[PDB]
């Protein structure tokens, strides 16, 4: 069994093999989310559509649960590995515990999972930052990132991924309470926050929503579209 | 079953019937079960056919081993030990009862006694198998100290023949080794060779 | 041992996998392998590499594999490798099909193997596959499908697409001349002989150096056939005429 | 012994169970419920000894539901059928056995309604209705007299009624409530529960 | 007493260039018929079957262990299995549990793939091929299928008289045995066709 | 179940029956119980059919690996170690009754291995059921130094008592004669017991079967 | 011819020519321990003939020999290091022990040559550890190919030889048999230990006392392996 | 223990150099060839001893497998011993599962994976060895070639080791598809005596030829009758 130390300190304490992931988690596509009154969103700047690839097959949204999702950014297939292991710990917890999972318990678990893979023997760190977004039973709607050094945070609205600092910096400045005052008002600062760093815009982005008590919605093109031209 | 082996001054001599049961049938009426440990040293099986068969390979394969590595002959003692070291461990799955006598520079003719649960003793002569039982005062009653190799051949063959004619299980003819520093000697008596005690008439 | 260790699996100080980047790059020099998606069905179209005159062709087919009942698939790069992971795919479908007594998704199989690739990636100490695959099948979720993975374990379906050698030319032309929803077989063959005549330079399509495998329902059941040699040069005949015709 | 049946009509299946936890002599719980939600459109009924049941049971609903998130779309009932019965007959050598008799019905979208029988030895069977416990030996009969494929599902809770009267009458266990449930292409609805 | 927990009966006969093998369709829990429609007998390919008796677990058990094997198989050889290798393959599978094995007695029947010639077999428990020029009996009702097919095989039989043979048999043996019955399936092999009946049998 | 070995002059001849049991119901008529171990080596089988099967099939797989390593031909005591190690190793839980008997380099042998693992090298043995009738006749009519011709009479006449004074042995004889220029596999050497004609005729004539429900599926 | 990369000259794997220069370097360390052997085989009969140092008196010269004895018919010549000889000889050693209990027969010389060449090549092929610095040489009498001989390598490569040599001189002492070869054969018993002798004498230039090497045969009449005495080597060493 | 870092990795230009340079070994190695005759297959190499003290019956090269398959080299012959057991191992569990002789191309495709195992697990190198293998399965002939990478192909003739590219040039123009098996033994030999460098004697070759009778190596006094013609 390789057992080799590949995560180590360095000099002045930087452990290096976990900044090179976060290096790809940058190289990776744009990904955003804000968490509404009564909607949490999720907003992703797609690569590009290439008029001949199914987009069933490559969303970067999934659905963890029925009351919980997220997006990633970075390898891709890293992200179908701590997907299919969160589904898993949360029909565990399902079983167990007779109620389903907090978004800050499946947080925590893939938290623990990517610090657990910097501090192991023979593997290296996961090369991805998730935003997971869902509604917990007492109906308060959740927001959580999670970084590759195992970190997670609760935040009201986030960006991660190419052009995470430039989103972000949009997203402080236009973020209030107005602006979340209504569900569509909600979708259209994604958006116009996603319109800030993906340049053709509207076709160029996936869209999903998750209202109390209801699944995942993915947004049509033509959905998206009328939002695109309302902000316009 | 009749093993028997006896010491004299100079070597060992080893006996035992050739007869093999399945309950009251007899598969082999001519088995031998005296059987070469090495050049100098014997065992006399009694028990179980193939537990014996299995000891005395494993033993053989083991005493070999050991003689090459020491550019020496095996000491009698050693190969009881590896004997003792098999019945013992594995005393709940074997039913084996050996004797090993044989012959070394050391220590000369040398007869061990390994029953039934893995006891290693040294003795002037031993018996076991099915029909010892029938011959101990027999054997206590007609042993000397400082017999000849032609005395004990002749001892050895008179006790098996009694144990043979009294034990429905032992039976057939009667093998005799006799082991010494010339050599081994291997002989079989059959029909009229076997000794005969006459039998009463009322 | 540290010094003789060549660390496979770890990040570069770009954020990048070297070994998965490199073994990428063996892919683009192996034969070309052509996938097209219609509403008949589904074909796979290779490039043959092993075209010497002394080599005897008695297997089913060179790079194409039969995964399952409904499925197929082609492979470009290590031919070793390669076999390693066909074998995979199949104990993996039928462990699918012993379990729940149906046919594994072609989805579903897609990503059981490209589990097993992106482990190589992430521990074990080991080099990762460099093959890449194309997938075709059928099932009653999705009806006719077309899948695409690559070393690093990333897969995606596609309505037509290419790997190795000339891949971004092929790639280019699909683009071009394919009409998303239109397609038959019947046109489907026309442009995979027309994409592969452009994409195999110095070549004239003499029809050993091609292999085409078609998939198709027929009453029900799931039909994988590999066009004989005389169906392969009547399709390069129609294409040289179509090309004379257009002067 | 606890009471399963299932009646299954040309686009409906229709489950019914008691409703009694008894743990020796004495009806511990009243208002039991022995169906398992697998699906959308699945329905498990679990009887058998105590703890084997549940730990099956909930072990197959998390499995089944883990594939529809997974995939992000359900288990046939077939498959699910078949799914069940793998991890039954792999546990039945084991060291840790199930000793659970299960019902399976379910709707699908392509084949329709599926009523499975399955014992504790893990023997899958498709039949039109089925019955499991005591009561089955008393019910069944009832079943083969009036049952026609073609039944619609107002007659059907009358064939239903009819064999849960019998159990009143003429079994010797008391089995006052029964829980009903019919899958149709709507999914699975709950009626009324059949008291006596 | 395990074996005729479940009961059933398969038999297999053998014709000039055809076979035919018959199944009760009985499933029942010792003496509780549950259903009528019960399959034993399982298609391992175009001309090949393999009919099981026995525990009715282990008879599902069996046949989908065998496909998944014989699948792997065919994929890898690229060929269609002959009827003896898949009687080997089958005995292979049982002797892997000689200590806790299967209680199942399958019964092969088929034609060559490749010169299309009559093939039966059985195997015990534990997996010990038996090959016969005759016919092959294997369930509950064994002892009463030696007796009707001993008295009415005959050599050299065409489809026809082979169907009227085997299924004769299969008739009048079930209807001596109480656990086993409710039903016949015959099929019979030929060259070209598969011929898939059911007979009108008592079902008491 | 009555298979028997003796050494004759030139080589061995190993015989047996054909009938195999399932309780008390002859289930196989024919059955070759005269398993091939290698060119010069054959072992007759006797106890539980599946375990002899598995036995010779084995140790005839690990000899001919052997062999092949080897060049040479295998040796019957080879053969007989291997059995009884394997048979050894399992307490007896593998009930195979074997008679090994092959001619080699150094001249005829003839062993008898049973299930627990004690193996026997003796001039003539028997094993089965119909063991003690077959001893019976080679107690009274065996001699040493047989001609080919007389060892087989002598195999087939042992094989005939079991045959017809056990209720598990029947059916044809089988012999095997091994030389060190010559092996001769006489399957049916012998057909004792044969089927009675058959005295009246009960052939089903077409339509004398009911039919519910037919299906034909053509075959390309 | 002679280029390197990666690490080839410190761990067996392939250089870009393939020639397993960690190989090739413990074939080098046979000669590190100065010695040379010589064995011959003749029409009955098989000797092998190996120097014998003593660097001091301290030295009980009745343990420092080279001739082991691995069953009672087969013997050995070991050459190269001795610690790595001696654990290979504690390997044959067990080899035809257990061979023995496997199969029931002594092991021909051929296949425990083959076995301890499979046992050497497992360690060219993985890099953990480093191939054997030493050469085994093997002589018995096979019954029905009369009298064999056999040489084991570090490199897993084994071979029968009419007559063979290794260590400092196995150059020279090859090109002296092949002469003495390409002669008749008739070469009794007294020849082959002739020829053997004075090969190692003609290599080396030096005229042996009779404590100065070590001979062992085996021959048909005996084939039990044998270390002839001083006695029996000044015989011998009189005689030519 | 042993290192578990496989030993083989990709180049920057997407190569496995260690497979590369495993290649070359073979290249090195002694010429071998291979025909497929209409009703047989024939295999021949050219064993060469270094001196006349060399016993040449002593160690062969063409060892068969099974009844019915053969075996020849080029390359490394402690590795080829190493395959040739391996390979003797996975015929006969092929016989014990299926109670009928494996397939030609079966054992190609089983000991190819093993050389692909060795070109990709921890701390080993490749296998410096290319197998040429022989059978006649279903009344047909086969050859095949197995690379060190793990690779085989199926070949009507071809030739391996030292003057392999000229080798085959030599076949192709002497190779007809209808072909006799004494014709085809008599084109391998020549194919051999192309690069040979020096005087051929049966002594210094081995011969080996499958048919429906089975697979056998020709004696040495064969060889001579086939020189001699
Ligand atoms: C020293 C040897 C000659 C062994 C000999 C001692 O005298 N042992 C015996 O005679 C004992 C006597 C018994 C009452 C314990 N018998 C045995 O060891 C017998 C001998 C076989 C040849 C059948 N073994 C035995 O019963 O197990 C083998 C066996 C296995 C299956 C069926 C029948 C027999
Ligand atoms: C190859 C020979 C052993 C054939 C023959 C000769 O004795 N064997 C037999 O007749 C024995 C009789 C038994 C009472 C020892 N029968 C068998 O071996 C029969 C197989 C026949 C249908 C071919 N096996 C059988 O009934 O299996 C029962 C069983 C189940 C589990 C373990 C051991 C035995």
């Amino acid at each position: 069994s390789y057992d080799r130390a590949i995560t180590v300190f360095s000099p002045d304490g930087h452990l290096f093999q976990v900044e090179y992931a976060q290096e790809a988690v940058k190289k990776g596509s744009t990904a955003v989310g804000v968490r509404g009154r009564d909607i949490v969103v999720l907003g992703v700047e797609k690569k590009s559509v290439a008029k001949l690839q199914d987009e069933r097959t490559v969303r970067k949204i999934c659905a963890l649960d029925d009351n919980v999702c997220m997006a990633f950014a970075g390898l891709t297939a890293d992200a179908r590995i701590v997907i299919n292991r969160a589904r898993v710990e949360c029909q565990s917890h399902r079983l167990t515990v007779e109620d389903p999972v907090t978004v800050e318990y499946i947080t925590r678990y893939i938290a623990s999972l990517k610090q657990r893979y910097t501090q192991s023997n023979g593997r290296r760190p996961f090369g991805i930052s998730a935003l997971i977004v869902g509604f917990d039973f007492d109906g308060t709607p959740r927001l959580y990132q999670t970084d590759p050094s195992g970190t997670y945070h609760a935040w009201k609205a986030n960006a991660i991924g190419r052009g995470a600092k430039s989103v972000r910096e949009f997203l402080e400045k236009n973020y209030t309470d107005e602006a979340i005052e209504t569900d569509d008002l909600t979708i259209k600062l994604v958006i116009k926050a996603l319109l800030e760093v993906v340049q053709s815009g509207g076709k160029n982005i996936e869209l999903a929503v998750m209202r109390r008590d209801q699944s995942l919605k993915i947004l049509n093109p033509e959905e998206i579209e009328k939002y695109v031209a309302e902000i316009e | 079953t009749t093993i028997m082996a006896v010491q004299f001054d100079g070597g060992v001599v080893l006996g035992a019937d050739s007869r093999t049961t399945t309950g009251s049938y007899i598969a082999n009426r001519v088995t031998d079960k005296l059987t070469p440990i090495h050049d100098r040293i014997f065992c006399c099986r009694s028990g179980s056919a193939a537990d014996t068969q299995a000891v005395a390979d494993a033993v053989t394969y083991q005493l070999g081993f050991h003689s090459i590595e020491l550019n020496e002959p095996p000491l009698v003692h050693t190969a009881a030990s590896l004997f003792k070291e098999m019945c013992y461990r594995y005393r709940e799955d074997l039913m084996a009862g050996i004797i090993i006598a044989g012959w070394d520079p050391q220590e000369g003719g040398q007869v061990y006694s390994v029953p039934m649960g893995g006891m290693m003793v040294r003795q002037s002569f031993a018996i076991g198998g099915s029909g010892s039982s029938y011959i101990y005062g027999y054997v206590d009653a007609t042993y000397r100290e400082g017999m000849t190799k032609e005395e004990c051949l002749q001892f050895t063959a008179n006790a098996l023949a009694l144990a043979m004619e009294r034990d429905g299980s032992s039976g057939g003819v009667i093998r005799l080794a006799a082991i010494a520093e010339s050599g081994v000697e291997r002989q079989v008596l059959l029909g009229d060779q076997i000794p005969k005690f006459a039998v009463a008439t009322l | 041992s540290r010094r003789y260790d060549s660390r496979t699996t770890i990040f570069s100080p770009e954020g990048r996998l070297y070994q998965v980047e490199y073994a990428m790059e063996a892919i683009g020099h192996a034969g070309t392998c052509l996938g097209i998606l219609a509403n008949d069905g589904v074909l796979l179209a290779a490039e043959r590499r092993n075209i010497h005159k002394l080599l005897d062709e008695v297997f089913f087919s060179e790079k194409i594999y039969k995964l399952n009942e409904d499925m197929a698939c082609s492979v470009a790069g290590i031919t070793s490798d390669a076999n390693v992971l066909t074998n995979e795919l199949r104990l993996i479908a039928q462990r699918y099909l012993l379990q729940y007594q149906e046919p594994i998704p072609c989805e579903q199989l897609v990503t059981a193997l490209c589990d097993i690739k992106q482990a190589y990636t992430q521990f074990g100490g080991k080099r990762p596959f460099g093959v890449s695959l194309l997938y075709i099948g059928w099932d009653k979720h999705y009806g006719f499908q077309l899948y695409q993975s690559d070393p690093s374990g990333n897969y995606g379906g596609w309505k037509a697409t290419c790997i190795g050698n000339n891949s971004a030319a092929a790639v280019s032309m699909l683009k071009q001349d394919y009409k998303e929803g239109e397609m038959t077989l019947k046109s489907a063959l026309a442009l995979a002989i027309k994409v592969l005549n452009k994409t195999m330079d110095v070549s004239k399509l003499s029809a050993e150096k091609v292999e085409i495998a078609t998939l198709t329902r027929e009453n029900g059941k799931t039909v994988i056939r590999v066009l004989k040699q005389k169906e392969v040069e009547q399709l390069i005949k129609k294409h040289e005429e179509e090309e004379a015709k257009a002067e | 012994m606890e009471y399963l049946i299932g009646i299954q009509g040309p686009d409906y299946v229709l489950v019914a169970s008691d409703r009694v936890a008894a743990s020796n002599i004495v009806q511990m719980k009243d208002d039991h419920d022995k169906m398992f939600k697998m699906s959308e459109k699945i329905l498990l009924l679990c009887v058998g000894e105590a703890g084997d049941t549940v730990q099956f049971a909930e072990y197959i609903q998390k499995n089944v539901q883990l594939y529809k998130m997974r995939n992000g779309y359900e288990l046939s009932p077939t498959a699910a059928a078949n799914f069940t019965r793998r991890n039954l007959a792999d546990c039945l050598r084991s060291r840790t056995p199930y000793h659970v008799n299960l019902l399976l019905a379910g709707y699908d979208e392509h084949e329709g309604p599926a009523l499975y029988y399955m014992d504790y030895l893990a023997a899958l069977a498709k039949a039109p209705f089925a019955a499991h416990g005591y009561g089955a030996f008393l019910t069944l009969s009832i079943l083969d007299r009036y049952y026609t494929p073609t039944i619609s599902r107002e007659r059907a809770v009358e064939l239903l009624r009819k064999c849960l009267e019998e159990l009143q009458k003429r079994f010797i266990l008391n089995l006052p409530t029964f829980s009903v449930r019919i899958i149709d292409k709507n999914g699975i609805h709950d009626l009324d529960n059949i008291s006596f | 007493s395990i074996m005729s927990y479940n009961g059933g009966a398969v038999m297999a006969m053998k014709g000039k260039n055809c076979v035919a093998i018959a199944a009760d369709r009985r499933f029942g829990i010792q003496a509780q018929m549950v259903t009528t429609d019960f399959q034993k007998i399982f298609p391992m390919g175009d001309r090949l079957y393999i009919g099981l008796a026995g525990l009715a677990t282990d008879v599902q058990t069996v046949a989908q262990r065998l496909k998944f094997r014989l699948n792997l198989y065919e994929l890898k050889e690229g060929r269609q299995i002959k009827p003896y290798t898949l009687m080997s393959m089958v005995a292979n599978l049982l002797y892997e549990k000689r200590f806790g094995p299967y209680y199942t007695e399958p019964v092969i029947a088929g034609l060559d793939p490749k010169t299309f010639k009559p093939f039966i077999c059985s195997l015990d428990l534990i997996g010990c091929p038996m090959v016969t020029d005759d016919f092959v009996v294997s369930g509950t009702c064994a002892e009463q299928m030696y007796g009707m097919c001993e008295s009415l095989w005959e050599p050299n039989m065409d489809p026809d008289h082979l169907f009227e043979t085997i299924s004769q048999a299969m008739l009048n043996a079930v209807d001596r045995d109480a656990v086993s019955g409710m039903g016949v399936i015959v099929h019979i092999i030929e060259k070209d066709k598969i011929t898939t009946r059911t007979l009108k049998a008592r079902m008491d | 179940t009555t298979i028997a070995g003796v050494v004759y002059k030139d080589g061995i001849v190993l015989g047996a029956d054909t009938r195999a049991t399932e309780g008390m119901v002859v289930a196989d008529k024919n059955c070759s119980k005269i398993h091939f171990i290698s060119p010069n080596i054959y072992c007759c089988g006797a106890g539980t059919a599946a375990d002899t099967d598995m036995t010779t099939q084995l140790i005839s797989s690990n000899l001919e690996l052997h062999s092949l390593s080897t060049g040479r031909l295998p040796r019957v005591v080879t053969a007989n170690r291997m059995l009884k190690q394997m048979l050894f190793r399992y307490q007896g839980y593998i009930g195979a009754a074997l008679v090994l008997g092959g001619v080699d380099v150094t001249g005829p042998h003839l062993y008898s291995i049973y299930p627990h693992g004690s193996t026997d090298k003796l001039p003539y043995v028997t094993m089965g059921s119909g063991s003690l009738a077959a001893m019976a006749v080679f107690e009274d009519k065996f001699r040493p130094d047989m001609e080919e011709e007389e060892a087989k009479n002598l195999v087939s006449e042992a094989i005939a008592a079991g045959i017809f004074n056990d209720l598990g042995s029947g059916s044809n004889i089988d012999l095997c004669v091994i030389s060190k220029n010559k092996l001769d596999f006489l399957r049916p050497y012998t057909v004792p017991n044969k089927k009675g004609t058959r005295l009246g005729r009960y052939r089903c004539e077409k339509g004398t079967t009911a039919v519910l429900t037919e299906k034909i599926t053509p075959l390309e | 011819r002679g280029s390197s990369a990666g690490f080839d000259r410190h761990i067996t794997i392939f250089s870009p020519e393939g020639r397993l220069y960690q190989v090739e370097y413990a074939f080098k360390a046979i000669n590190q321990g100065g010695l040379t052997s010589v064995a011959v085989r003749g029409k009955d009969c098989a000797v092998i003939v190996t120097q014998k140092k003593v660097p001091d008196k301290l030295l009980d010269s009745s343990t420092v020999t080279h001739l082991f004895k691995i069953t009672e018919n087969i013997g050995c010549v070991m050459t190269g290091m001795t610690a790595d000889s001696r654990s290979q000889v504690q390997r044959a050693r067990y080899e035809a022990a257990n061979w023995k209990y496997k199969y029931g027969y002594e092991i021909p010389v051929d296949m425990l040559c083959k076995r301890i060449a499979d046992i050497s090549q497992v360690y060219t092929q993985n890099a953990e550890m480093r191939p054997l610095g030493c050469c085994m040489i093997l002589i018995g009498i096979d019954e029905e190919q009369g009298p064999q001989v056999y040489k084991c390598d570090p490199a897993g490569y084994y071979c029968g030889f009419k007559a063979t040599a290794a260590g400092v001189k196995q150059t020279e002492s090859t090109s002296f048999l092949e002469k003495k070869v390409k002669k008749k054969f008739d070469w009794t018993f007294e020849q082959t230990v002739e020829t053997a002798i004075t090969c190692l004498s003609t290599v080396l230039s030096i005229d042996f006392k009779p404590s100065e090497i070590e001979v062992g045969v085996v021959t048909v009449e005996n084939p039990k392996f044998r270390i002839l005495t001083e006695a029996e080597i000044d015989a011998h060493l009189v005689a030519l | 223990r042993g290192y578990s870092f496989s030993l083989t990795t990709f180049s920057p230009s997407g190569k496995l150099v260690q497979i590369e340079y495993a290649l070359a070994a073979v290249a090195g190695g002694a010429p071998s060839v291979g025909i497929k005759a209409a009703n047989g297959v024939v295999l021949a190499t050219e064993k060469k001893q270094k001196s006349i003290l060399y016993d040449e019956r002593s160690v062969h090269k063409v060892e068969p497998i099974t009844k019915h398959i053969g075996l020849v080299y080029s390359g490394m012959g402690p590795d080829y011993r190493v395959l040739v057991h391996r390979a003797r191992k996975l015929a006969q569990q092929y016989y014990l599962v299926y109670q009928e002789p494996i397939p030609t191309a079966q054992l190609v495709q089983r000991v190819a994976s093993v050389m692909q195992e060795y070109t990709q697990s921890g701390g080993v190198r490749p296998f410096g060895v290319s197998l040429l293998i022989c059978g006649w399965n279903e009344g047909r002939p086969y050859l095949f070639q197995s690379d060190p990478s793990g690779a085989y192909f199926a070949w009507k003739a071809t030739a391996m080791g030292k003057n392999y590219v000229n080798g085959k040039t030599f076949l192709e123009k002497r190779y007809n598809e209808d072909l006799e098996l004494e014709d085809a033994i008599h084109t391998a030999i020549l194919t051999l005596k192309e690069s040979f460098e020096g005087q051929m004697t049966e002594d210094n070759i081995e011969v080996g030829i499958c048919n429906e009778a089975g697979f056998r190596r020709l004696t040495p006094t064969e060889v001579k009758d086939y020189l001699a013609a």
